[PDB]
């Protein structure tokens, strides 16, 4: 069990010595020294020591093997973005198994000065999370306020994690702007996957990032149906990425081993087991209450007016923190672990836990509407939406209806004002009425930014009664599909021709077609090719030739840029086998 | 027809390959080989000609290495090296373990940069995969003569 | 031999190697009766698993339970063990004591990759356990979305029933999963499908108080009006269970309190049978005729008198239901109040 070494096989000029290791030892660069009774101590070499999910007796131990290869041995991951109604993955390459990454991580570790508490993964994980949160707050520059579409192809293209790590440590590459600040979790996951701690990257849709400790959220809205002013201390973000690591908690009471969420705080970090988040034990860790409140809290919406007096409005309840998903194992598809995070809504158990957390915190319409809107809207296209109105009053009534459309960032930051429309209606005889209206991009006021999502709001003010009805929906913009034609299995050291096809669904002719292909173990670094103009009716189909080199399971990615849009990516996997002897 | 496009180079992502790894210092030993053909059968193969441990040491036709001596080069050589190195092709930090992968990536970069025609890739790839002899086998060969490859392969 | 299974648990290769060098027994039973191969498939220790499979390890070696090692391997989810046991030979179509196939437990646990491998290896998609439950029903129970997506992509007959006629939408609404309801909706379903009792999925949503399923079903266009084989309505189910926000939404979205069952009963008569107060106030606020007759022409005071609960009476007398009114038998609210 303890440090041991046996000399098993003996030759007249050689010994074969088998060194053994303890289950709980500090990781880092070691050095071996041999000291006979006579001579000075002799240096024999250097090595490094990491964690192993294969040993039964170690603390950080995973039983399943395929989970190890997915969460620790894999390099080609996916990150899911978009709304929960249509989710689009983007292929990513952590590249944790480069040469210098381990030494970089150890150089980051060495600013702690508490050496022996490096033997345990809890302290290392907490310190690395804190330092990485400080480093992201240090080296992240805000976005350029001026509009630069010709360089928008370069501001928001990402190649991986190691360049971001290099530019964060040294600042000798392209910076990472506030438009994509969600990479941090992935970076940390990369670091743990480098170090030996199993980890994965989850995405929570419709999260309430902001202030915490309170289970109520205020929102301010214009008379016309927009948001007066910008920003708020606590707002509901569209999505939020987080990092999960698998280990066992001996310091906690018994019964909480497994997955933990890594949560930095504005610096001390901490990690929380998922069963602790579901059960709701606030006093177990100072951070559980805010993160669990961040998941199931309710919002109220206020109506601003010309006088400055704020008014409560009757709206449909919207959900927060739904459809958390991650990359499935052994495939290229998404899986939802939301049953591990919440009880089914409307159970006895969830009502019980709500009553318990509320008990712990206590110590501390004559007409309405509803909206049907599509889940996805094509670029340079159009769609239809419908709003119904049902009144409950024997008398007729006049109403003023306003509709607003505006772009918003992924962190609740307002982006651009797009469209507004105001009209008058008269409901009668307690009969429902449906209004269907189209939405064309030509009728808008501005071109949308690179990465935004449209928010459509509807406000119905009764002329007689000041109590008004309100509804909101969010829609993401979808891009045309990119067809990849390729055989499933390939032989090593053989030519292979892949095809890529694109149809110009847009109403405008494309110019400056610039595409790029890359992939690990297929092409050394990157390539690029240029093309002619593509008219709105015709398509473009092209073919490339390469040869696989590293046997196993790979995937390649292509990325296209043009004048209408930039950084349109797609990917495709392949299994290559050894050649026949 | 499916139109073959043109390449384009733009090195915004060049910064995205610069490791910070200080490699360390190491001595070098240079060995030169070129295409020849033995007399008993008309088969081309690579044969070494000299080594550069400290000085240029050449290998004779009899198979014995001579004396070390100073290194003198020729002027036409330096001209052609400057011309071909000014417009040459570089491949840095290759991640390989066998020569065939290096050859394949070299061919892909040649085709990508319009260095060679696609119809010549097979013959040169056949050339670069022949057996590489050493100093012990020369007396077994019975003599060799320099040969040049051809499109037909003869 | 009670320690050979411990050697399997710890993957002790040399000890088991000696144990099979001396002894010729490749399979012995514990007190439960499980072989060392069962725990080797459990803890994924494959060196001793290969050593056992080299000699005599019958892949179809069933105890009285009938649980194959393939069943446990599909239960805990070990992929490489499934591939190894299928390479060495495996009978896919077997039954347990409960006639469970490995696909049943695979769909129940949620391991989608093992199910893809199994359907690749010729496992029959259509099957029937002791009850007759399809694997999609169990996969819809355990809230496994993408596994359901995979069975839909490969092959699935959506509107399937079992001994109690249950579409997977029905068990989805009984287990409270709106995501599988969405996918099963957009792929294909029928809201009109009824069980043996005659219940709509709206009835199940009114019973188990799931809200997102009710909103999605009504956004689909499931009819407000519906007739149970007993004669009730989904508003009647929501009133009988005492869920206020479901009543609020369904009565907001268009409903009629004036409705008659096979015994003429409003949701007020059937609600004051239990005395849920807030739903009664909410239905009374909108247009409902409190002066009403039941099957035996009992006023809501008659059904409210048997409870003995006070303020339901004061709310009913707020809309001045008269105590002068009496039933066909002559009984009055005073008569029933003195009876109870």
């Amino acid at each position: 069990k303890w440090w041991s070494a046996v000399v098993e096989e003996r030759d007249a000029q050689s010994w074969t010595i088998s060194v053994t290791t303890p289950a709980d030892a500090v990781i880092g660069h070691y050095s071996l020294l041999l000291q006979v009774s006579g001579r000075k101590q002799l240096l024999l070499g250097q090595f490094t020591l990491l964690f192993n999910p294969w040993n039964r007796e170690d603390a950080v131990f995973l039983k399943n093997e395929a989970q190890r290869m997915e969460y620790l041995l894999n390099q080609n991951g996916l990150i899911y973005l978009g709304t929960a109604d249509c989710i689009q993955a983007e292929s990513w390459d952590f590249g944790q198994f480069e040469g210098d990454v381990i030494d970089l991580s150890l150089r980051l570790l060495s600013k702690d000065k508490q050496v022996e508490k490096w033997s345990q993964p809890v302290h290392v994980a907490r310190v690395l999370g804190a330092l990485l949160h400080f480093l992201k707050e240090q080296r992240v520059l805000p976005t350029p306020q001026t509009q630069a579409t010709q360089e928008g192809a370069l501001l928001n293209k990402r190649r991986g994690s190691v360049p971001i790590l290099r530019q964060w440590l040294t600042g000798r590459g392209r910076p990472v702007y506030d438009g994509q600040a969600w990479v941090l979790a992935a970076v940390a996951c990369t670091v743990l996957r480098c170090l030996g701690i199993p980890a994965r990257v989850v995405t929570t849709f419709a999260s309430a990032q902001g202030t915490g400790g309170r289970l109520l959220i205020d929102e301010y809205y214009n008379e016309e149906g927009l948001q007066n002013g910008e920003g708020q201390r606590g707002r509901i973000w569209i999505f939020q990425t987080s990092t999960e690591c698998w280990m066992t908690r001996p310091a906690l009471p018994q019964g909480y081993d497994g997955w933990q969420i890594l949560h930095p705080s504005a610096g001390s970090c901490d990690l929380v087991p998922v069963r602790a988040v579901k059960e709701g034990t606030l006093g177990l860790t100072p951070a559980v209450s805010d993160l669990f409140a961040a998941i199931n809290a309710s919002c109220v919406v206020w109506k601003c007016c010309e006088d400055g007096t704020l008014e409560l409005t009757d709206s449909n309840t919207k959900y927060v923190g739904n459809n958390i998903s991650t990359k499935g194992v052994g495939s290229d598809r998404c899986e939802d672990i939301t049953q591990n995070y919440k009880y089914p809504e409307g159970s006895l158990q969830e009502k019980e836990v709500l009553e318990r957390v509320e008990k712990e915190k206590m110590e501390r319409s004559p007409l309405y509407l509803l909206l049907k809107a599509p889940s996805s809207l094509p670029l340079r296209g159009d769609a239809q939406i419908s709003v119904t109105l049902v009144n409950h009053s024997e008398q007729e009534k006049a109403v003023q209806l306003a509709i607003g459309v505006q772009a918003v960032h992924y962190n609740g930051v307002l982006a651009a004002k797009l469209w507004r429309k105001k009209l008058h209606l008269t409901l009668s005889a307690n009969l429902e009425k449906i209004i269907t209206i189209g939405l064309f991009f030509s009728n808008f006021e501005r071109n949308p930014p690179e990465n935004t999502f449209l928010r459509l709001t509807a406000m119905a003010t009764h002329s007689e009664s000041n109590l008004s009805c309100f509804a909101q929906e969010d829609i993401a913009i979808c891009r045309p599909h990119l067809a990849i034609k390729m055989p499933e299995k390939a032989e090593q050291y053989q030519p292979l021709t892949a095809s890529v096809s694109l149809q110009n669904s847009l109403d405008a002719p494309m110019e400056d077609c610039v595409i790029s292909i890359l992939g690990r173990g297929l092409i050394h670094r990157e390539r690029s090719y240029r093309f002619r103009s593509v008219w709105p009716e015709n398509t473009m189909c092209a073919k490339f030739q390469f040869t696989p080199t590293h046997v196993g399971l790979q995937r390649l990615t292509v990325e296209v840029d043009c004048n209408m849009f930039q950084n349109l990516t797609n990917y495709k996997s392949v299994t290559v086998v050894a050649p026949e002897l | 027809q499916m139109e073959e496009p043109a390449a384009h180079d733009t090195e915004a992502t060049a910064t995205d390959y610069h490791t910070t790894s200080h490699p360390g210092t190491h001595k070098v030993y240079v060995e030169l080989q070129e295409l020849v053909m033995d007399e008993k059968n008309q088969e081309l193969r690579w044969m070494e000609a000299a080594r550069w441990v400290q000085l240029e040491e050449n290998l004779g036709e009899n198979g014995a290495w001579g004396r070390p001596h100073l290194s003198h080069l020729t002027f036409w050589s330096l001209l052609e090296l400057r011309r071909v190195f000014t417009k040459g092709t570089v491949l840095l930090d290759l991640q390989e373990t066998s020569l065939a992968g290096v050859a394949n990536q070299l061919l892909d970069r040649f085709i990508f940069e319009d260095q060679i025609r696609p119809q010549d890739r097979e013959e040169l790839l056949r050339a670069l995969l022949l057996k590489h002899s050493h100093a012990g086998e020369l007396e077994a060969l019975g003599g060799v003569k320099p040969a040049v490859l051809t499109r037909s392969g003869d | 031999l009670p320690a050979l299974h411990i050697a399997a648990r710890n993957d002790d290769t040399r000890t088991a190697a000696v144990l099979l060098q001396n002894d010729p027994n490749p399979d012995v039973l514990s007190k439960t009766g499980f072989t060392p191969l069962h725990i080797a498939a459990h803890y994924e220790n494959l060196n001793v698993a290969q050593l056992l499979l080299n000699r005599g390890a019958s892949v179809n070696f069933t105890p009285q339970n009938g649980i194959t090692p393939l069943h446990i391997a599909s239960r805990r989810g070990n992929v490489i063990m499934v591939r190894l046991l299928l390479d060495r030979g495996a009978q896919i179509e077997t039954k347990t004591k409960d006639e469970l196939t490995p696909l049943h437990c695979a769909a129940r646990n949620g391991h989608v990759r093992i199910s893809e491998i199994l359907l690749d290896h010729g496992a029959p998609i259509q099957a029937k356990t002791k009850n007759g439950l399809s694997p999609i029903h169990m996969a819809a129970q355990g809230d496994h979305l993408d596994c359901v997506r995979l069975l839909l992509q490969y092959d699935a007959e959506i509107d399937d029933i079992t001994l109690d006629h249950l579409t997977p939408l029905h068990v989805a609404a009984h287990c409270g999963h709106h995501r599988v309801a969405k996918v099963l909706l957009d792929k294909g379903a029928k809201p009109n499908s009824r069980a043996l009792n005659g219940f709509t999925p709206l009835h199940i949503a009114c019973k188990k108080n799931h809200v997102r399923v009710m909103e999605l079903l009504l956004k689909t266009g499931a009819s407000i009006d519906a007739v149970t084989e007993s004669g009730l309505t989904p508003l009647h189910v929501a009133s009988f269970m005492g869920h206020l926000p479901i009543v609020k939404n369904l009565l907001q979205r268009g409903a009629s309190p004036n409705v008659s069952n096979v015994k003429v009963e409003t949701p007020l008569h059937m609600a004051a049978r239990a005395g849920h107060t807030e739903v009664a106030k909410y239905l009374l606020q909108n247009k409902a005729k409190v002066n009403a007759k039941a099957k035996d022409d009992q006023t809501p005071l008659h059904c409210a008198a048997r409870i003995g609960h006070t303020n339901m009476v004061k709310l009913l007398l707020e809309n001045n239901a008269n105590p002068n009114l009496a039933t066909t038998a002559g009984h009055t609210p005073l008569h029933i109040a003195a009876r109870e």
